[PDB]
Order: C-alpha cells, then structure tokens, then sequence
C-alpha cells in the first residue's frame, strides 16, 4: 500500500521538489498553448464574438478561482495526512473533496444560470450583439461541476505525488480542446459557441479519465468508498481553510490587473494597449512558477505530516532557488530578444520595447513571495497566503503604479519596486514561520 | 487553464 508518488513525498525534499515540479510546470505551460490557439481562432471570427468571450471572461475566471481553490485544499489536505502516516485520514479528505465537489459545482450551474442573462443587462448588453454572450456562458456553466470534480480528481493525485498522471489529466484536457477547437469553430461552423463545446466535450473526456482512474482502476494510494462514511467537521475546515481564501487569491491576481489598466487609462487608450499587450507576455514568466508552487505545497504539507522542519524549510527553499534561476533565464530572453517578442504580439512597437526592457526585471523577484504562499498554503495557513497576495498585488502593485503616476514607464516603475517590496516582506514572514515551527 | 490557477493570464 506505497505507490511511487508517497515514496517521493516521503523522502528527499529536494528530489520531491524537482521530479513532482516539471511534470506540472508542463501540465501547466501545455493549457497555455489552448489559450493562444482558442485566442487565435475566435480573434478572425470577428468584433462581435469577442464580445461575447470578453463578457464570458468574469464568470469563466470566477469559477475557474473556485474549482482550482478547491483543489489546492484538496491537494494539501491529502498531502498533509499522508506525511503524518494517516491513511485512513487521507482516504477520508479525498471521498471529502468528491462531495465538495459534487456540492460546489452544480450549485455554480443552479446559481448562475438563471442569472447570466441579468448579468450581460447590468453591463449594459444590447440582447442581438451579445446573445451570444448568454449562449456561450450556458455551455460552460452546463460542464461548471466537470470543471471542479477534474480540479479535485488533479487535487488528489497531485496530493499523494502522483504529478505524472495529474500531469496527463492536464495535457489530454487541453490536447482535446486544441484539436476540437477548428473543428466545432470553422469545420462544424458553430462560430463562438462551437469553443464552448469544445472546451465542454474536451472536460467530459478528462473526468472519463479521472473516473476511471480513481473509480474505475483504483490503482492510486488512496481509498476512495463510501461504506463506512464518516461526516468529519474538521476534514471540512481543512479544506476551506485553505480552499476559500485561494479561491479569493487567484481572484486578486487578476481584480487588481484592471486597477493598472485604470492607471494606464489615465495616463490613456494608446497606453492600455502598450500595457495590456506587456503584461500578456511578461505574465507567461509566471506559468512555471505556478508548477513550483503547486509541487511546494504537495512537499511542505508532507513535511508538515511528518512533523520536521527541516525538511520543510529545504523544500519551500529549493522552490525558489530554481524558480529564480528559471525566471533569471526568462527575464533575460524577454529584454534580449525584446524586438523579436514584440513582432509576435504587435503583428506602438517603440512603446512596447520600453515596457519589454524594464517591466518583466521583476519576473526574478516573484519566486520569494509566491513560493512562501505555497508552502503557507502546505502548513494549512491558507488565510497568510491571502493577506500576501493582497498585499502584493493590491496593495503594492497598485499602490506604487498610482504613486509614479500622480509617465508611462511610471507604470513599470511602480509594478516592479511595488513586487520587490513585496517579495522582501514575503520572504521575512515565511522564514518567521519557519523559526516557529523550529520552536514548536 | 482550467487546472489550476488563474491563468488565464490571456485575453
Ligand atoms: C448536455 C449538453 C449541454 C448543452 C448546454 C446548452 C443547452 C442548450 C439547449 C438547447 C438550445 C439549442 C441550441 C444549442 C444546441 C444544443 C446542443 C447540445
Ligand atoms: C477547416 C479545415 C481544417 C479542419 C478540417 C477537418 C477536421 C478533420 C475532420 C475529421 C476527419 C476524420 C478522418
Ligand atoms: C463506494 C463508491 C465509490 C465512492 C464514491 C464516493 C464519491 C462520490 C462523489 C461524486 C462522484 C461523481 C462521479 C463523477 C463521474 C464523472 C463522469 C463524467
């Protein structure tokens, strides 16, 4: 009863590092590829369907937020027990995260639908241009509780190690989606909504997946029944503790990107479209660190189980010695090759390449405060995980992009000190927990 | 993507 992914969890943290790190950073990086091929394809179809897209974007993220933060607390829950030699806890969190799961996603499809056609009315909808806003929302929120049951299903194999077949769930979802993307689109000819079916048929075949996996085969660590079924109240905190304030956290990242564009506004249409277009490109920096973070919380929950500090703190600092070196690589390709990336994103080329050569420099400072996070979100602290990201990109970000401003490169200039302050003072309070974990 | 995070990150 020891599949490999619990031998790697239960050993050398730096090994647990690397080996569960890439097959996500590639699960990650793989899903990206679809946003640029289904950002290709609905961008010819016309002004009107990307009204549609752009008006489905809210709810899409909002319940893309949900069904990921889940997923992190599933993930970390599970990663927890193991580490602690609890398998009758850890079988528990994952018939636990099923039900949340069950529970989360169709209450999405019951709560939103009858309220998406009110949403596009509120924002000032004409209801001929954006009917299909409606339409295109409809197919997603039908597949809302695919959407979380594949996150909590990833949740549980990256929980007990098993990052190679949550990495598969993550390439056979997105490969679906990418060939199935020009067939319902153009050859099908469904238009707009033809990418809603296809990022709904494309799910449906991942949970098949999923379902057979751990349903089906069974051949994962845990035991997954429900013959002896125990309603834990504390397996429910747990969960939460960490899932509800990670949900608001990827909502941060992105509800506070408007907030600069409002800087970028006002300082006014020519500057959005310098900074929207920087931004995109230097954001894809952040998809390998997102795999770090994810293989961070896996190994410091673990750790955690096991109750060594050590372990815990070579981990969580292994993470952000190779997230520096990977970003180190990256910032300097991007400021390198600056008229080169730029060609790609521009089909304001002057402007960009001001943005391209100081901008992503705080790319290297990243690492600090999101590998801290990660491994906050390992211990179960979710709610410090929260109050960082706040801090980064709310608080911080905005704070100084609206300080340089009251020109343009006020902007960069405010969004990299705002990050370097930020990783300054998330790296401090991470060590601090660790400190008290070495007294505890 | 879906799988985790948001991300996108695209449009
Ligand atoms: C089960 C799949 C969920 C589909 C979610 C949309 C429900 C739309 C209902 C009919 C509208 C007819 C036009 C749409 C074509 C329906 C194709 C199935
Ligand atoms: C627009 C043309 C590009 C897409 C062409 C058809 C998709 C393949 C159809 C499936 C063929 C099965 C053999
Ligand atoms: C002992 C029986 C096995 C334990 C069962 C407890 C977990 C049930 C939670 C929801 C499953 C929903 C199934 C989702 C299938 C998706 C297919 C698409």
């Amino acid at each position: 009863k020891t599949t490999k992914g619990v031998q790697l969890l239960r050993g050398d943290p730096k090994k647990a590092i690397v080996r569960l790190s890439i097959p996500m950073m590639i699960g990650m990086s793989v899903q990206t590829l679809y946003n640029l091929a289904d950002g290709i394809w609905v961008s010819g179809l016309g002004p009107e369907s990307l009204a549609a897209v752009g008006l489905f974007f809210p709810v899409f993220m909002g319940i893309i937020a949900l069904a990921a933060g889940l997923g992190v607390g599933t993930s970390s829950a599970i990663a927890r027990r193991i580490g602690a030699r609890d398998k009758e806890g850890a079988d528990n969190v994952a018939v636990h995260s099923l039900i949340l799961s069950l529970i989360l996603g169709v209450t999405i499809t019951i709560t939103m639908l009858p309220a998406i056609d009110s949403l596009f009315r509120s924002m000032g909808a004409k209801g001929e241009a954006v009917e299909l806003a409606i339409e295109y929302a409809r197919v997603l929120l039908a597949g809302a509780f695919i959407i979380v049951f594949n996150n909590v299903g990833n949740g549980i194999l990256r929980g007990e190690g098993d990052a190679n077949r949550a990495m598969l769930a993550m390439v056979l979802g997105s490969g679906l989606n990418i060939v199935l993307d020009p067939i319902f689109i153009y050859t099908l000819g469904f238009g707009v909504v033809g990418a809603a079916y296809a990022t709904l048929l494309s799910m449906v075949v991942t949970s098949l997946f999923i379902a057979y996996w751990l349903f089906v085969k069974r051949d994962t660590y845990v035991d997954i029944t429900l013959r002896d079924f125990s309603p834990s109240r504390e397996i429910l905190k747990d969960i939460l503790r960490v899932g509800l304030p990670s949900s608001l956290s990827q909502l941060s990242m992105s509800i506070a990107m408007f907030f600069l564009n409002s800087v970028a506004i006002t300082a006014g249409e020519n500057g959005v479209a310098v900074f929207t277009s920087a931004w995109r490109i230097t954001m894809l920096g952040i998809v390998p660190i997102l795999g770090m973070a994810a293989a961070t919380t896996s190994v410091t929950g673990a750790a955690y189980g096991e109750r060594n500090v050590e372990k815990l703190e070579t981990a969580y600092l292994y993470a952000i010695k190779i997230a520096f070196m990977i970003e180190l690589a990256v910032v300097a390709f991007i400021m390198l090759f600056a008229p080169q990336v730029a060609y790609l994103f521009t089909y304001i080329k002057g402007d960009l390449i001001s943005a391209l050569r100081t901008l992503p420099v705080f790319l290297v400072l990243t690492p600090f405060g999101m590998m801290t996070s990660a491994m906050f979100q390992g211990i179960g602290e979710g709610e410090k995980s929260l109050i960082l990201t706040i801090f980064r990109t709310l608080v911080m970000q905005v704070g100084f992009a609206y300080i340089f401003v009251h020109g343009l490169r006020g902007v960069w200039i405010g969004i990299v000190i705002g990050n370097m302050v930020a990783a300054i003072v998330g790296f401090l309070w991470g060590r601090m927990r660790i400190s008290a974990l070495k007294k505890t | 993507x879906v799988y985790s995070a948001v991300c996108a990150a695209a449009a």
